[PDB]
């Protein structure tokens, strides 16, 4: 059972460390971030089947 | 030499009689013995039985039997009285039927 | 109770209820020989507390009501039947045998509880190491089969590796006409009925394996026959007796502790008393077993938990 | 394995004969080298070349469980001429049982095994003819 | 129906909470008001069915079989001493409320809507006499007895699940007006064969049929008085009145796919019948009795006439009576004398000179005497297996020649002509045996004057 | 696709095959074991290395102090091995059978 | 009583299954159970062509 | 006639209960297949918010000038 | 009286059964206090 | 014959003979390391490139 | 005499609470009350009922 | 063995499963299985005999190659659309695995063979925390990442799961690898509806975890190991017979009680699915697993074996041994038959 | 089945949970909720040795309290999931109705059926 005490008391101890294209230290890119853009935006609140095909 | 036991000789066999030539089926108390004959003849066949034979004797028109004799009277009176011959065939209506054609 | 792991957090250890008198002393004797005399002896010249004899009856002794239970549940022993026929071949000899084990290791377990219990050292006589003594002089004349023999040599594995050894042991060494004339003093027929080349093959195999397996765990004092009271030698020389060796020296807290909470709630000291090998010499039938639990739930101080038990109280079951 | 199996489906049932027992030694032949590969993972045969004899003995009798299953099935086909009845692998798995029978040299076991055996091949051709799907959906 | 359920509940702690000398007369005496107030249950009239709302129904099937089940309990309550009349007070109220429990799940599984309800309950029926039989079986195969019971009872019943699944999620829910209203004829697949097969094949585990009878004489021998009348009785008759039920589907195929067990039903109830003419241990032929007559049943049920399904309903309710008695009557033998057999104690003509009335009547009701209601069910059966095929009575009468031979032979066996003149310890007969009997046979010739209760649905 | 990520996952099955089969000592299949561990550890890195993939570089340092634990755990368990016996063999395990 | 355990618990211990056995048993259990099915599969199918070709006697046949 | 009136249930109260259980019932095994083809088709198709497996969330996606400038 | 030198209970404690009474009576009155919020705020919503 | 020693040699004893087969062949395994570790090695063996699993 | 036993009557409790129990069931069963073809009267003479 | 040490082992058993739990990233789920195995190891070994430690080795082997299989399937997923999402994964040869790995993590029958080996040398409490925490953990992982599995992985594993705890069993007398055989036929059982519908697997698994706490706080009110033991408690104490009695058959699955609905509702939503042959096969294999609760039940209260003495001594004595929660896991166990329409308590 | 607002996290009971009525009193699911708790407590009373139906009251009257409490809040749990599941089926029946039309509804005066007999 993937719990939700996560977004329940907020702090986020871990989306940081998850994706790339996140605050990082010195604000430098990585080597596919508009490409990360473009598929997370694609697929972002979309039921994971129709986002797959 | 050696026994592998320890116990009576079973079993240890007690009549039932001999101690009360009065007695009923079970155990030697002399009172509940008696209640038990009196409840079985009392509250299982005196109140019981005779009541369930007037109760199964007579009840309402199981399956609507005497109901069916007397409506099957008057509806062969009925359609004697109408010309008609009694049963009249094809029990559904031959005009309310839609055939497949071929 | 008061206990567990709550207890050992708000009352630190149990090193405080130490030390030089709180002892386990323990008088091993031959029959009739090391006895309540001299254990009494010390225990009152020493500040120290007394446990009788492990007899039959010191299981229902020890716990409930006073009376002793009769032989049907606490049996079935018959210590005079063993001194009048060790030869019958319905099993008496074993059955007393492994009932006295089961005494001896219950008062064991009871000074163990009582040492740790704030104080403050006990006494024991003839202890288990004496009881396998006993049992395998007994065999030493030959009146049980040897497969029994491995069966309480198995129960001696079991039960002994978990425990302690006591701190000192005084043994007493009476010679055997010496015996056979405080035998024939006492006046018991039954009693009197024993031969002497069992008391010899006792004194050979407790002279033999005892006290070389003794060696410095439980380290010792060996008296003479006519050395009784002399009380004074005795106490002096547990005075400056220099505790060395033993496994008493490491415990150091945490032994301590699961000695405590292994002790009480003695049904788990219990648990090893049956193994079972099934023993066609000592176990019971299915029917007899039943009636004799139903006898013993009516009796009136033993059925449902006496702590809760009617008829004595406690008035409080709430209506 | 998967190819072996299309490819066994694939012909009709049929006479395209003798390609049909050529897959069904490989399918004994695959078979016994499964069971043969747990058998000498689990025993310590001591020494290899007793493995070895283990390996072969049990390949052997599954490629010729196989063979004979297939053969007649192949003239249960040209004889009976009918592609549906189940009595045709009803034929072939009693005879695989007696084949496993006679190279374990017994009688019983051959038996139940023509019973099982039968059975159960029965149930595959009744299975693959009215479609009973391989082990999912896996949708609703 | 609550009413007729929640009493039985609170008949439970009655016997927990009587003291001493006390739980016999309580329980006996409830029970029996319990009785009447089941014999109030009839109502049922013409067209329809009647309901005990949305959860429960009764056709008029069901309904024999429920006031048979709990005029059956009290007088097995009464017979289930004297083997444990001297066991402990705890043991014995367990004893008595696993009864009673046994009830409850009996009248829980005649009085069902959905057949998941109905398969539930079917196995709450089975899991309590697998205590009762293997904890006083009194014999030292009880064990093998109780094992071979649930593993065959299981291990037929369960696809019975799967394809009652299956028929709830293809078709709509399980009322049985809504499996009838809505039932398309199935045609003839595999499938629908395969699925044929699984419902069935489980109750045919349960009736027993010819190739899975020795399901039952271990467990009939080896078994106390209680569990052998509750597992004849009403187990064998439950049975049969869950395919009675369930039989509503699946019609065009059970035609083309019905032949091989009206086969070994057939042959079955000629084997059985001959098996039982030779063997000892005389609790043993009753039965085999009872394989031969739900044998005949099997073959009423599979052929689907409404003069074989009153033919059933008759058979079943009147062989349960004459069962159930006639193995109250090897227990009271047996607790005469501590044999089982039967050469051996012979006599009983001289010494208890009551009990051999009650041993006739019990053999001539087994006979099929023609005013019973065991002649109108086995009659009925004959006719329309006769009417389904013209070469058939051959075999039901030597069916009927064979099933006279063994029953009067058992009468005359052990009880003509000669006692051994080495038994001497067995006592008259007590009045309990006696009021059992009477218990026994007033409602089997009461239903002889009455019969138009009993008769099935198709009436 | 980087070629030499081809031969570092035939060197890691190499290295899982040496953990599995083994003959005379359990040490050296733990250090075979510390060996599939450097093998991901070398993975990953270089991944994240070429990658660019800049902030949670924390895998390559924190897979190694974990299972470099681990690895002590395994050293505390095989030193109770070799008290409770006098070798430390693969063989003189055949008490508690299947 | 030793009749007795000897006639009904003593028949499956002891037991092997011969040549003799199962032919006998092959003999006595399938064989007529076959014959009288295939009996009924010859009176079913003189009785179902019969009226299906409508020649029966079922002037009155209504107790079926 | 009096066991009809003091101890039974009227025939229109049975009637009347039929109709009602059929009713009742009759919307619970529609229900039930609409149910199940409702399922089937979410599943096949997606469009519905039940089989939703958690995707990719874009909320910790903060896009700004970064130091390389074709990123 | 009746028993030698160890009751271990018998004598009951005051503090364990009023600490559950008074828990459990909490606890009624919460659930009654709950389900009367609950009917409340269904007969306003609707 | 053809009732208790047939049938209970068709339907229990078929069945309880290969139950007790399989156990005493499956169960009673010697108590190593290096055999249960070639066993998963055919495994992984025998799910990749035997029967596949990732195609 | 209730106090002298109260055993004995149980059961009767039991029943006549499940008979009121199922006449409260069937009055939560009150749809359909008039609304049939076959089994159609209006409310007469005196108040709005037909079976409860 | 100090209590605080324990209490804090215990939270860091604790900690290591929600952080399985909780944790998006894949890193930190590979943490918290790592710590769960730290912490675990000296749960065993709470004696000091050989038994445990080669008990707590072959554990830590096979649970090491567990981990470090599933940190290679971690790794290829970022060789391939590369981020720590918990999500669907990006290749068969990845999710392949992965799902090895959580079938050596969990138990399983191709990976079994350490389960009856660790349980019989160790004591009952380290035994009933590691069934009950190392059987929770992985089930949470496979939740969430069931929507990339190839069937035939899971379901060979299913089937040959329950068959292999089914036939194992029938030769064991020892009462843990009794319990251990019928872990591994009950996780196949909640193995094969995961890509079907996983509220069944997870309400299937607070059912074996009520009766595995039920089981083995049963086998804490006594010292029992074999079944002569539990003929002795038979006579020692006779409510404890029948607790093993309808506990055991409830392990059995009978309909009237609490055991059958787990099987039940996985046959409804599998045979919702058009797969029917294995479903009835499975419950064949579910009646196979129910002869050795069966004659574990003949030994203790249906018959009546015969029985040493000093149970004569015993009978004085209370039975004074602490029971952690025994009477409502019991008949929550049980009596859970007609509390049907609480599946969707769970999603 | 799956969330359905799971973003929006876990949320033991929703506020949308207070639209819906609640459980009420004595209703039966819960009256077997507490006779299974006071069969608890007898059990309980049952496994060490005191006399059964007295000396635990205080426990009896706990457990049954506890039990029904926590029955009561899975009572509301349940509920709300059932009609949460019911309002999500209506809304995807309202969204689609292209994808499932009604059937023609022939009445029995022409639906062809063949017959069959059984003899
Ligand atoms: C004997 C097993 C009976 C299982 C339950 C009944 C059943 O559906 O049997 C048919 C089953 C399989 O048939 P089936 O249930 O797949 O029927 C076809 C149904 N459709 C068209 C939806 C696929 O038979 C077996 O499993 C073989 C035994
Ligand atoms: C169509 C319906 C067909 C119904 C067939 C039912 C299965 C076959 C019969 C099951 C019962 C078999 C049985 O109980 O055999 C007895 C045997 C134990 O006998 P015994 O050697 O005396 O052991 C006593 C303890 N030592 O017990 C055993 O050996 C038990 C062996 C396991 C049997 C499990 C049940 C069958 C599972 C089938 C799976 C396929």
């Amino acid at each position: 059972p993937f719990f939700d005490v996560q977004k329940k008391l907020g702090v986020d101890l871990d989306h940081w460390m998850t994706i790339q294209s996140a605050e990082q230290p010195h604000r430098i890119p990585a080597r596919c971030h508009a490409f990360e853009k473009e598929w997370i935006e694609c697929a972002h609140g979309i039921g994971s089947i129709r986002a797959e095909k | 030499p050696t026994l592998r036991w320890q116990e009576d000789p079973e079993p240890e066999d007690e009549n039932l009689y001999e101690k009360n030539p009065d007695s009923h089926g079970y155990d030697k108390d002399p009172a509940v013995d008696v209640w038990n004959m009196r409840v079985v003849f009392f509250f299982g066949f005196s109140i019981v039985l005779v009541l369930g034979s007037t109760f199964v004797a007579y009840l309402p028109d199981y399956r609507m039997q005497e109901w069916a004799r007397r409506e099957a009277e008057r509806l062969v009176k009925y359609r004697e009285a109408h010309g008609l011959p009694l049963m009249e065939s094809n029990c559904f209506d031959p005009s309310k039927i839609q055939l497949p054609e071929d | 109770l008061q206990y567990g792991p709550l207890a050992y957090i708000l009352g630190e250890k149990t090193t405080k209820k130490m030390t030089e008198n709180s002892k386990l002393i323990t008088v091993d004797g031959n029959i009739c020989s090391g006895k309540s005399k001299l254990a009494k002896e010390v225990a009152e010249k020493l500040g120290l507390k007394h446990f009788p004899e492990a007899g039959i009856h010191y299981a229902d002794s020890t716990t409930g009501d006073g009376k002793p239970l009769p032989v049907r549940f606490s049996g079935n022993c018959s210590l005079e039947k063993f001194y009048d026929d060790p030869k019958s071949n319905d099993g008496n000899s074993y059955r007393l045998q492994a009932w006295l084990y089961a005494s001896r290791l219950l008062q064991y377990a009871d000074a163990l509880e009582h040492l740790l219990s704030t104080g403050q050292g006990v006494v024991l006589e003839r202890s288990i190491y004496s009881d396998f003594v006993f049992l395998e002089a007994m065999y030493r004349q030959g009146f049980i089969r040897k497969q029994c023999v491995d069966h309480y040599n198995q129960v001696k594995k079991v039960t002994v590796c978990e425990y302690l050894p006591p701190h000192v042991v005084i043994y007493v060494d009476v010679p055997v006409s010496e015996v056979q004339s405080r035998i024939q003093k006492k006046g018991n027929p039954h009693e009197m009925k024993i031969t002497s080349a069992y008391l010899q093959d006792i004194e050979n195999v407790y002279k033999g394996t005892f006290l070389p397996e003794m060696s410095e765990k439980c380290e010792v004092l060996q008296y003479s026959a006519w050395e009784a009271e002399d009380a004074e030698k005795v106490v002096e020389d547990i005075q400056y007796l220099k505790y060395d060796k033993g496994p008493w020296l490491d415990q150091d807290d945490r032994k301590l502790h699961n000695l405590r909470m292994l002790v009480q709630d003695k049904l788990e000291v219990l648990n090893y008393t049956s193994i079972p090998v099934f023993l066609p010499e000592v176990t019971i039938g299915a029917h007899q077993s039943d009636r004799v639990f139903q006898e013993f739930t009516e009796l009136p101080g033993r059925k449902y938990r006496a702590g809760y038990n009617e008829d004595v109280g406690d008035k409080w079951i709430w209506l | 394995a998967k190819t072996l199996l299309h490819q066994y489906w694939d012909i009709p049932e049929g006479t395209e004969c003798h390609r049909k027992t050529y897959a069904a030694t490989s399918i004994g032949g695959a078979s016994g080298l499964v069971v043969s590969a747990y058998s000498v993972a689990l025993k310590t045969p001591t020494s290899f070349l007793e493995g070895v004899a283990r390996t072969g003995r049990y390949t052997f009798t599954a490629a010729a469980i196989g063979a004979i299953f297939g053969l007649t099935s192949c003239i249960s086909a040209q004889v009976r001429e009918k592609p549906d009845d189940p009595l045709n692998y009803l034929i072939g798995g009693c005879a695989g049982g007696l084949t496993l029978g006679a190279r374990t040299r017994s009688y019983g076991i051959g038996a139940a095994a023509c019973a099982y055996m039968g059975l159960t091949a029965a149930l595959v051709k009744m299975g693959q003819l009215e479609g009973w799907k391989v082990f999912a959906e896996p949708k609703v | 129906m609550l009413k007729y359920i929640i009493p039985t509940m609170m008949l439970m702690p009655l016997t927990w909470l009587s003291k001493n000398s006390m739980i016999w007369i309580n329980t006996t005496l409830h029970s029996l008001l319990i009785s009447l107030t089941s014999l109030l249950l009839l109502n049922q009239f013409g067209d329809n069915s009647l309901n005990f709302s949305l959860t429960f129904f009764s056709d008029s099937l069901s309904t024999p079989l429920l006031i048979l089940t709990m005029w059956l309990l009290p007088l097995m309550l009464m017979a289930s001493q004297h083997h444990l009349s001297k066991e402990n007070l705890a043991r014995k109220k367990l004893f008595i409320s696993m009864l009673i429990l046994l009830q409850l799940f009996l009248i829980m599984t005649f009085t069902a809507t959905e057949l998941i309800f109905f398969y539930i309950m079917f196995e709450a029926t089975l899991v309590p006499t697998l205590i009762i039989i293997t904890r006083w079986g009194n014999q030292t195969e009880r064990l093998n007895a109780g094992l071979y019971f649930l593993f065959y009872t299981l291990a037929g019943s369960l696809p019975l699940l799967v394809a009652l699944i299956y028929i709830q999620n293809t078709m709509g829910s399980l009322n049985f007006l809504i499996l009838q209203y809505w039932v398309q004829p199935m045609p003839n697949s595999w499938s629908n064969t395969f699925m044929w097969l699984a419902c069935m094949m489980a109750f045919m585990v349960k009736m027993p049929l010819y190739g899975l009878h020795l399901w039952l004489p271990k467990a009939h021998v080896e078994a106390p008085i209680a569990g052998s009348m509750v597992l004849a009785a009403i187990l064998l008759k439950l049975g049969g009145y869950g395919m009675m039920r369930i039989t509503l589907l699946l019609n065009p195929i059970t035609d083309f796919m019905a032949y091989p067990f009206i086969m070994l039903s057939l042959w079955g109830m000629i084997m059985t019948s001959s098996i039982c003419l030779r063997q000892t241990d005389l609790k043993s032929l009753i039965a085999y009795s009872s394989v031969s007559h739900m044998a005949l049943v099997i073959v009423a049920i599979l052929i689907q006439t409404p003069w074989s399904y009153m033919g059933a309903t008759a058979l079943m309710i009147a062989h349960g009576l004459t069962s159930s008695m006639l193995f109250c009557l090897a227990n009271s033998n047996y607790e005469r004398v501590h044999s089982r057999t039967m050469i051996l104690a012979r006599g009983l003509q001289t010494l208890l000179p009551l009990m051999a009335a009650w041993w006739l009547l019990a053999s001539l009701t087994n006979l099929a005497l023609p005013p019973s209601i065991n002649l109108i069910g086995e009659l009925f059966v004959v006719m329309s297996t006769f009417s389904w095929s013209n070469i058939t009575i051959i075999l039901m009468g030597l069916n009927m020649v064979i099933t006279a031979l063994y029953s009067l032979y058992m009468l005359i066996t052990t009880q003509r002509g000669k006692h051994t003149h080495h038994i001497n310890n067995i006592l008259p007969s007590f009045t309990r045996e006696n009021a059992l009997m009477s218990l026994h046979m007033l409602p089997l010739l009461l239903l002889s004057l009455n019969p138009k209760i009993i008769l099935g649905p198709l009436y | 696709m980087s070629l030499v990520y081809m031969n570092i996952m035939m060197a890691f099955t190499v290295s899982l095959t040496g953990l599995l089969m083994y003959r005379s000592h359990l040490m050296s299949s733990l250090l075979c074991l510390e060996g599939m561990m450097l093998s991901l550890f070398i993975l990953a890195t270089l991944m994240i290395l070429n990658s660019h993939f800049t902030l949670a570089s924390m895998m390559p340092i924190i897979l190694l102090v974990f299972a470099a634990c681990e690895a002590a755990l395994g050293l505390s368990l095989l030193v109770m091995v070799s008290n409770t016996y006098g070798t430390d063999y693969v063989q003189n395990l055949n008490l508690l059978q299947c | 009583i030793r009749w007795t355990c000897a006639r009904s618990a003593n028949v499956y211990p002891n037991f092997r299954p011969n040549t003799k056995t199962s032919l006998l048993g092959a003999l006595f259990g399938i064989g007529p159970l076959i014959f009288w099915y295939y009996v009924f599969k010859t009176d079913r199918d003189r009785k179902e062509k019969l009226i299906q070709e409508g020649k029966l006697d079922r002037t009155f046949n209504i107790s079926y | 006639r009096w066991i009809a009136r003091t101890f039974f249930d009227a025939p229109e109260k049975n009637y009347e209960r039929t109709m009602a259980i059929l009713q009742i019932e009759s919307e619970k095994a529609e229900l039930r297949l609409k149910e199940l083809e409702v399922r089937r088709l979410m599943r096949a198709k997606g469009d519905g918010p039940w089989f939703q497996y958690p995707t990719i969330d874009k909320a910790l996606i903060d896009h700004s000038p970064k130091a390389t400038p074709d990123n | 009286k009746f028993y030698i030198q160890e009751p271990p209970h018998g004598s009951p404690n005051w503090l364990k059964v009023g600490l559950t009474l008074g828990t459990s009576a909490f606890l009624w009155i919460y659930l009654i206090k709950q389900h009367n919020e609950d009917v409340l705020e269904y007969k306003r919503r609707n | 014959l053809l009732d208790l020693i047939w049938l209970e040699t068709i339907l229990p004893k078929t069945i309880s003979l290969a139950q007790m087969k399989m156990s005493t062949t499956i169960t009673s395994q010697k108590g190593l390391i290096k055999l249960y570790f070639l066993s998963f090695l055919i495994t992984i063996l025998i799910s990749t490139t035997l029967l596949n699993f990732h195609e | 005499v209730v106090r002298d036993h109260w055993i004995h009557v149980l059961v009767p409790v039991g029943f006549v609470f499940g008979y009121y129990l199922d006449r409260k069931n069937d009055e939560k069963l009150a749809a359909f009350r008039n609304k049939s073809l076959l089994y159609k009267r209006e409310l007469k003479p005196n108040e709005e009922v037909t079976w409860k | 063995m100090n209590p605080i040490i324990l209490i804090i082992i215990l939270m860091t058993v604790m900690l290591g499963t929600i952080i399985v739990m909780i944790s998006t990233h894949w890193l930190l789920i590979w943490i918290g299985f790592e710590m769960n195995m730290l912490a675990i190891i000296p749960i065993m070994m709470k004696k000091h005999n050989p038994r445990a430690t080669e008990a707590s080795t072959k554990y830590f082997l096979t649970q090491s190659t567990a981990s470090m299989l599933l940190m290679m399937a971690i790794i290829i997923n970022l060789m391939f659309s590369g981020q720590w999402t918990v999500m669907k994964l990006f290749n068969p040869m990845a999710s392949m695995l992965m799902t090895m790995a959580l079938a050596m993590k969990l138990g399983m029958a191709p990976f079994h063979f350490w389960v009856p080996e660790v349980t019989q040398g160790i004591p009952l409490s380290s035994g009933l925390i590691l069934l009950t925490w190392q059987k929770l953990a992985p089930m949470s992982v496979l939740y969430q990442i069931l929507p990339s599995i190839n069937l035939d992985l899971i379901l060979t594993l299913s089937i040959l799961s329950i068959t292999i705890g089914g036939w194992g069993g029938l030769n064991q007398t020892q009462l843990r690898k009794i319990m251990a055989y019928s872990s591994i036929a009950h996780m196949g059982w909640m193995t094969a509806v995961l890509l079907y519908n996983p509220t069944m697997t997870l309400l299937n698994l607070i059912i074996y975890i009520i009766m595995t706490s039920t089981m083995f706080t049963l086998f804490m009110a006594n010292s029992t190991t074999t079944t002569l033991s539990l003929s002795h408690t038979w006579n020692k104490a006779p409510i404890m017979t029948i607790l093993v009695l309808i506990t055991l058959l409830s392990m059995g699955g009978l309909p009237p009680l609490s055991g059958f609905m787990p099987k039940w509702m996985i046959i409804q939503e599998m045979t919702k699915n058009d797969s029917i042959i294995l479903p009835t096969l499975m419950a064949i294999t579910a009646l196979l697993n129910l002869y050795f609760y069966m004659r574990l039940t003949y030994s203790t209260a249906l018959t009546m074996f015969p029985s040493t003495n000093n149970m004569k001594m015993k009978w004085q004595f209370p039975t004074t041994k602490r029971m952690t929660l025994l009477p409502t896991m019991t008949v929550l166990s049980t009596m859970l038959l007609p509390l049907t329409p609480i599946l969707s308590i769970l999603e | 089945m799956t969330g359905r607002q799971a973003r929006a996290p876990l949320q033991f009971l929703p506020d949308e949970a207070r639209s819906l009525p609640p459980p009420k009193l004595t209703d039966p699911r819960l009256a077997y909720i507490g006779f299974l708790g006071y069969c608890s407590g007898l059990i309980d009373n049952a496994i060490r040795r005191r006399p059964v139906l007295s000396a635990g009251l205080h426990r009896q009257f706990l457990y049954i309290t506890s039990f029904v409490f926590v029955g009561y809040y899975l009572l509301k749990r349940q509920d709300y999931m059932y009609a949460v599941r019911d309002h999500d089926m209506f809304s995807y029946i309202k969204s689609h109705p292209e994808d499932f039309p009604e059937k023609d509804k022939k009445t029995y005066r022409e639906v062809f059926e063949e017959f069959h007999p059984v003899r």
